[PDB]
């Protein structure tokens, strides 16, 4: 069990003990995604208020 | 020094950054208003503590800190609040119509027409700033904020900020507390659309937290503060290595190189010892020994699970207060022969250690005794996917029906997201077995 | 009103115990998937764990200890006797066991195997092995043999000790093993049930041709099918515990309790306490327990050993109602409450 | 924030007056619309349903729409008569003489620009409008006709607020006229389309609990109105009284409705209470407000399953014995919840408790039991209309039989729909 890399402070102190060793997306890209589902939203609308209006 | 900027999305995420922010002034002695007497360099400096406060002439401590609701109540509760002076206008952002429990109405609808602003919001904290090292990022995981929102912000940070890292501290729902029957649908497509932009991730699950009020500090039904508080002292172990003098976790690329060595796995488990009620009487201080053997106790982890049944990739052992190297090496010693410890092969069984020699400070009047010792453990082990296969079982349950799934719909979400989200995490679950368990 | 779900419909022993928990009035079966029982019967292989304990108002058992397979498969069951140092290396009752995987897989043992081998094959001792894993069994002392059979193939096998020399039961000179079944409940406490069972062959014990294989191998299923002395001297090829007593008695001048059971109590108990701290649910969310049987060879000077440990057992037809009233008793009724038939394993020896 | 309520017709002016006379008398406002409490939790939500006036009097948001002027009438001259802003009275003179068409397509097209002003003046003067809620009957002509009438021009003009109603669903045993099976399908079709969620209210039910419970041997209209009272206040209370919950039916909409026909909510309430002393235990409140005597829809609960519940307990009391006893109802009943959607049964709590008792519960059902109402209405109206019966009131107004058999059609299509998921 090797106790090594020991850092001490005043505030406190630091260390490491081993008891073994071993064996992105676009802005663009974005607010397209975000515009895409406005247009599938304001669609949606649009057909709501068509068929209020048949 | 290296600045970190703080960020809060939705109800659980500013509550519990009030809390945390509150436990921070107590901790580096910032009263209410600001002024921090003990700091002697007036107007400016490059202590610690200025990774998560900045300095203005008059010697206000202001912390690095951006608020985010999509509806006033729980902000306006900060702007009134006991820390009004603390925080600039600026950092606190509301809307006025919240999501709805819907991460496509967080995510798209209301997302689209609040992200600019709160990205120059967050600009405006970087140009203050002489070195970034990147982003706290505290939200919920059931809420409609919570999840869709953070999840669109954390897309856009990568790019605007994408040297940065960026840490994420997750309240995963829990019944008990929930809010919502959807949370885990919000749950699996936001870990979904935020699993690349997140460098490392500590998940809390409510259920956990719950119980350890319920057993540990005689609360029969736990308030969101008394949660909080907890949660609060459970992250200032966590981040005290940023604020304060030390050599292990001290900025936050330490944080992915000690804890996360597969990018995706970077779900470290927390586990906090002792929790002690302040209305105990007579109470019996617990040694190194006790505190370090309670970080192997399933009762004291932020997430239930059993961690004997997984492998160990990383270990951190935070301890606070009355604590030195050689009683932690005999803790550890005596703990390895009673425990079903085990590592995966292509890691050293071993611990990183640091100790703060300033025990736990307890927010006045708090349910939390004041302690001589305590100690946080950060383990990454696979018995965490214990809680994703929970999540993904109830998602797969009303997604078989498609429950709900009109409510997402109608916001413009595309129903193939869901079955794009619910992929990812059984490959996320897959992944998980293979790394912790070997042939049946 | 006590809920519970039935998650595998193949088991002899929980089907009459889900019989019995209705008969009380006071337990009902929910449906499979219904998430809000107290008590799960579940399936036997990906038994989902990670979702017990975690309904509100909801104590939950389940009749499974998670990691007790470590147990009950023949690799593992070698792995953790030469493993764990409570069972050591130097095991006085379990026979010499090597894991051996196969070619095509490419730890493994197989050349620390034949230096036992040949230390036995110029030491002149008898040297018969047994190659097995978790039908396809086969007895020879060419070594140079068994591992051409185990790569052929495809799973790991372990190649163990054969006992060349049993007892063997006369009239018929005849080979047996033993099975007990144990209880092991939600407080760890270890519960042998009385009654065992001698699964006998009714073919005499030939030392000359293993390659035949049915007065070498006891199971219930061979000696039903290949042997033609089925059913000769006992009923089913099985002699319960008052008839295996006396002939003790009169043969052997000695009881079963003397000359085998404190070795087989013994083995039981070093078993369990070795992987208790690994599957204990003692500060756990949810509740375990889990019926065994573990399986013993007696050889001539009335040593035991252990051969396997199954974790989802079947029982002797005559003793199903005894023991399954008896699970419900200790193992259910226990957590869930509405002269014993076991024997309560335990020793605390001071040193 | 803010809802705006419409009252409509004789039955839903009747309901909706006794509704604002009892949440009135909750919050402390008196009939001059002075507040006159002891608690400032009575004025933290206040804002939901009133307006602020000239010297902080509170004015309730409510438009009252009747296509005569009797029943208004006699709103103005009841007990709380004058709470009511004069200019939201909104009448036609002619009537709709129970006949959906003249509320749906000539008498009620005639006033419903002039009501949809008044919407509109009480909606500019609302921070941020969440929705609206119509209080109407279904059996009628103004309320049933009128009343979906204007929930279509409402849902035009704000298709992103949330529409919710309290509909008065008719009944054989309490009828005023043989075409009320027609009138409520008519409407019916209307409410699956237009609404977020339908809150049941089955004169049936109302009249039965009246009788085989309350033991009232002749029940009157007034004593049916108790009924509805109280449960209007008890589900409201998360609209009205300062809470874990905010005041918003998004959320509960989003919660409860699983799939977006399928918005038709069995009410609740317990003790069941006549115009007595004894404490009502936790347990007792739980026991009752699930049992289909204390249903306010004449449906069975046992003959379906629930897919969403929401419970509000109110008075002071131990929400630890509140959450063991929905615990154990939900544990020792879990046949009856769907095992499809996990954990679907929430339960509220509110200090305050209504006038009169000290613990009550208010229990909201979207159970696929809620079917056999609308069977019950498909068949009485398949009775008439094999024969064409009393279609001559209808035709007469410019109505077409092709417009009756989309209207049954499109139930017996919603009955099948709940049906689908009681066997899934
Ligand atoms: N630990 C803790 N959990 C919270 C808190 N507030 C909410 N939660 C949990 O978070 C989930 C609800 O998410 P919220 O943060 O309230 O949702 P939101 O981000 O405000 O999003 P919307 O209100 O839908 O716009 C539930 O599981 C809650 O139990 C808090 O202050 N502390
Ligand atoms: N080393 C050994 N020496 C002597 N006999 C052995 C032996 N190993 C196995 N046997 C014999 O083979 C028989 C079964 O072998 P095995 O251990 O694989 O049981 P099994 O899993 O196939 C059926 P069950 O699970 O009911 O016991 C034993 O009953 C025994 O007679
Ligand atoms: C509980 O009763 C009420 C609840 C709310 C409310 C506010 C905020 N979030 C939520 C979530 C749920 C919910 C409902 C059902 C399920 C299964 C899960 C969750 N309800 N809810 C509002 C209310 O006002 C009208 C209200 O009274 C009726
Ligand atoms: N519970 C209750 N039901 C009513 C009341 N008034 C009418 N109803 C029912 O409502 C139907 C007739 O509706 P009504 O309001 O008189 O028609 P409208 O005025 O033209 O809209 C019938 O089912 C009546 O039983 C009432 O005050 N209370
Ligand atoms: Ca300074
Ligand atoms: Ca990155
Ligand atoms: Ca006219
Ligand atoms: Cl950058
Ligand atoms: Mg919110
Ligand atoms: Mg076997
Ligand atoms: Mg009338
Ligand atoms: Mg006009």
């Amino acid at each position: 069990m090797e106790v090594i890399e020991l850092n001490k402070c005043t505030s406190g102190q630091s260390f490491e003990v081993i008891l073994k060793p071993p064996s992105d997306p676009s802005l663009e890209e974005i607010q397209k995604k975000l515009e895409a589902a406005e247009e599938r939203r304001k669609y949606q609308e649009a057909e709501l208020l068509k068929h209020l209006a048949e | 020094m290296r600045e970190c900027i703080s960020i809060h999305v939705g109800q659980a995420g500013v509550q519990i950054g009030n809390a945390c922010w509150e436990l921070y002034c107590l901790e580096h002695g910032i009263q209410p208003d600001g002024q921090m007497p003990s700091d002697k360099t007036i107007g400016g400096g490059d202590d610690s503590f200025n990774t998560f406060f900045s300095e203005t002439g008059a010697g206000k401590h202001v912390p690095r800190a951006v608020f985010v609701d999509l509806e006033p109540t729980v902000i306006d509760e900060v702007r009134t609040g006991t820390y009004r002076q603390l925080f600039h206008p600026e950092q606190l952002i509301t809307g006025k119509e919240d999501a709805a429990n819907n991460y496509a109405r967080g995510h798209y609808t209301i997302g689209k027409e609040i992200i600019d602003l709160v990205l120059d919001r967050i600009r405006k904290l970087a140009d203050q700033c002489t070195g970034l090292q990147g982003f706290l990022v505290f939200h919920s995981f059931g809420g409609g904020t919570g999840s869709g929102f953070t999840s669109l912000l954390m897309e856009r940070l990568s790019v605007d900020y994408g040297k940065k890292s960026k840490l994420e501290f997750s309240i995963y729902p829990a019944p008990q507390v929930s809010t919502a029957v959807v949370e885990p649908y919000n749950s699996i497509l936001t870990t979904h659309t935020t699993l690349e932009h997140s460098d490392c991730a500590f998940m809390v699950d409510n259920e956990a937290i719950y119980d350890i009020c319920r057993r540990n500090l005689d609360i029969e039904r736990p308030t969101y503060t008394n949660l909080n508080r907890l949660i609060s002292q459970i992250v200032s172990s966590i981040t005290a290595s940023l604020r304060f003098d030390g050599a292990l976790n001290v900025d936050l690329t330490e944080f992915q190189t000690n804890l996360v060595p597969y990018p995706r796995i970077h779900f470290p488990l927390a586990t906090y010892a002792p929790v002690i009620s302040a209305e105990k009487a007579y109470h019996e201080q617990l040694s190194v020994a006790e505190i370090t053997n309670a970080c192997f106790e399933p009762a004291n982890q932020m997430v239930k699970c059993d961690p004997r049944h997984g492998k160990y990739m990383a270990c951190c052992l935070l301890y606070r207060g009355d604590v030195v190297p050689k009683d932690v090496n005999a803790a550890i010693a005596t703990i390895k022969t009673k425990r079903s410890i085990q590592f995966v092969d292509w890691c050293p069984t071993g611990f990183k250690v640091g100790i703060n020699y300033q025990p736990p400070t307890v927010v006045p009047g708090g349910d939390l005794a004041k302690v001589q010792r305590a100690v946080c453990m950060l383990s990454n082990t696979t018995a965490i996917a214990e809680a994703w296969a929970r999540l993904d079982h109830k998602f797969d349950l009303m997604y078989a029906k498609r429950a709900f799934v009109h409510w997402y719909v109608g916001e413009g979400m595309e129903e193939g997201e869901f079955s794009e989200a619910r992929e990812d995490m059984a490959a996320l679950e897959k992944d998980y077995e293979e790394v912790g368990v070997d042939s049946v | 009103m006590y809920t519970f779900v039935v998650r595998d419909e193949n088991s002899s022993v929980y089907a009459e115990v889900s019989r019995l928990l209705l008969a009380t009035g006071q337990w009902k079966r929910l449906r499979k998937d219904n998430p809000r029982f107290n008590l799960m019967l579940g399936e036997r292989n990906r038994l989902p764990f990670g979702r017990l304990g975690h309904e509100p108002g909801l104590v939950q058992l389940v009749n499974y200890y998670r990691g007790a397979d470590k147990l009950c498969r023949k690799a593992s069951l070698v792995k953790l006797i030469k493993t764990s140092p409570e069972l050591s290396e130097s095991c006085t009752w379990f026979p010499e066991s090597y894991v051996i995987y196969p070619t095509n897989l490419k730890t493994d043992e197989r050349e620390v195997f034949l230096a036992a081998y040949n230390r036995r094959r110029e030491g002149r001792e008898g040297n018969v092995w047994i190659a097995k894993s978790s039908e396809g069994i086969l007895i020879s002392s060419e070594a140079s043999e068994l591992l051409d059979f185990i790569d052929e193939q495809g799973q790991v096998h372990v190649i163990q000790k054969y006992l060349e020399k049993p007892l063997l039961l006369e009239p018929g000179h005849r080979k047996f093993d033993i099975r007990s079944w144990v209880l092991v409940d939600h407080l760890y406490n270890i519960y042998l049930y009385r009654e065992g069972v001698l699964r006998t062959s009714s073919e005499p014990y030939n030392s000359a041709n293993f390659q035949d294989k049915t007065c070498h191998l006891t199971n219930h299923c061979i000696q039903k099918e290949y042997s033609k002395n089925y059913g000769r001297y006992e009923e089913g090829n099985e002699m319960f515990f008052e008839e295996f007593n006396q002939y003790l008695m009169d043969a052997l001048n000695t009881t079963l309790e003397n000359s085998i059971l404190l070795q087989i109590k013994h083995i039981i108990r070093s078993c369990l306490m070795c992987i208790e701290p690994a599957i204990s649910t003692k500060h756990l969310h949810y509740q375990s327990f889990q019926l065994f049987g573990f399986d013993f060879m007696v050889d001539e000077e009335l040593k035991v050993w252990l051969i396997e440990v199954n974790g989802a057992p079947a029982c002797a037809q005559k003793l199903y109602a005894e023991l399954c009233q008896g699970i419900v008793d200790v193992a259910i009724s226990s957590v869930f409450p509405l002269t014993s038939i076991f024997i309560k394993l335990h020793h605390h020896h001071h040193h | 924030r803010e809802i705006v309520h419409i009252q409509a017709g004789q039955c839903g002016n009747q309901i909706g007056a006794k509704f604002w006379e009892v949440i009135s008398d909750e919050h402390g406002i008196d009939p001059t619309g002075s507040y006159h409490g002891d608690s400032d939790l009575q004025l933290e939500r206040i804002n939901v349903y009133y307006n602020e006036a000239t010297g902080n009097k509170y004015v309730p948001r409510a438009i009252l729409v009747d296509l005569e002027p009797g029943t208004m009438d006699s709103v103005r001259s009841g007990p709380f008569g004058q709470i009511f802003r004069p200019d939201n009275f909104v009448f036609g003179q002619s009537g709709a003489g129970n006949n959906w068409a003249k509320g749906h397509y000539t008498e009620g097209a005639e006033l419903v620009d002039s009501v949809l002003d008044v919407v509109r003046k009480e909606s500019e003067s609302c921070d941020c409008l969440q929705g609206f809620q119509l209080t109407h009957s279904l059996g009628g002509g103004t309320g049933s006709g009128m009343g979906t009438l204007l929930i279509s021009k409402i849902r035009e003009e704000y298709p992103d607020r949330i529409m919710n109603t309290f509909s008065v669903m008719p009944s054989p045993k309490v009828s005023d006229t043989v075409v009320e099976p027609y009138n409520a399908t008519l409407s019916v079709h209307q409410l699956v389309e237009n609404t977020d969620e339908t809150y049941c209210i089955d004169n049936e039910a109302l009249y039965d609990i009246c009788f085989r419970t309350l033991k009232l041997t002749t029940p009157t209209y007034g004593d049916l109105n108790h009924l509805v009272s109280a449960t209007m206040s008890g589900v409201t209370t998360c609209l009205r009284f300062p809470g874990q919950l905010n005041a918003d039916l998004r959320k509960l909409a989003v919660n409860m409705v699983p799939f977006p026909r399928l918005h038709f909510f069995m009410p609740g309430f317990a003790p069941l209470t006549s115009r007595q002393y004894r404490a009502l235990t936790v347990p007792e409140l739980t026991q009752q407000m699930f049992d289909s005597k204390n249903m306010m829809a004449a449906c069975d609960p046992r003959h379906g399953r629930y897919l969403t519940v929401a419970a509000i307990f109110r008075g002071r009391m131990s929400m630890k014995e509140v959450d063991e006893q929905m615990l154990n109802v939900q544990n020792k009943n879990s046949s009856y919840f769907v095992e499809w959607i996990p954990n679907n049964v929430k339960t509220a709590v509110c200090d305050i408790p209504p006038r009169g008792l000290k613990m009550s519960a208010t229990f909201i059902g979207n159970s696929t039991a809620i079917q056999e109402l609308f069977k019950r209405i498909s068949e009485q109206f398949t009775a008439m209309f094999r024969r064409k019966a009393f279609l001559h009131w209808y035709t007469g107004e410019g109505m077409d039989e092709m417009e009756f058999t989309e209207a049954e059609s499109n139930m017996n299509d919603l009955v099948s729909e709940y049906q689908q998921y009681q066997d899934a």
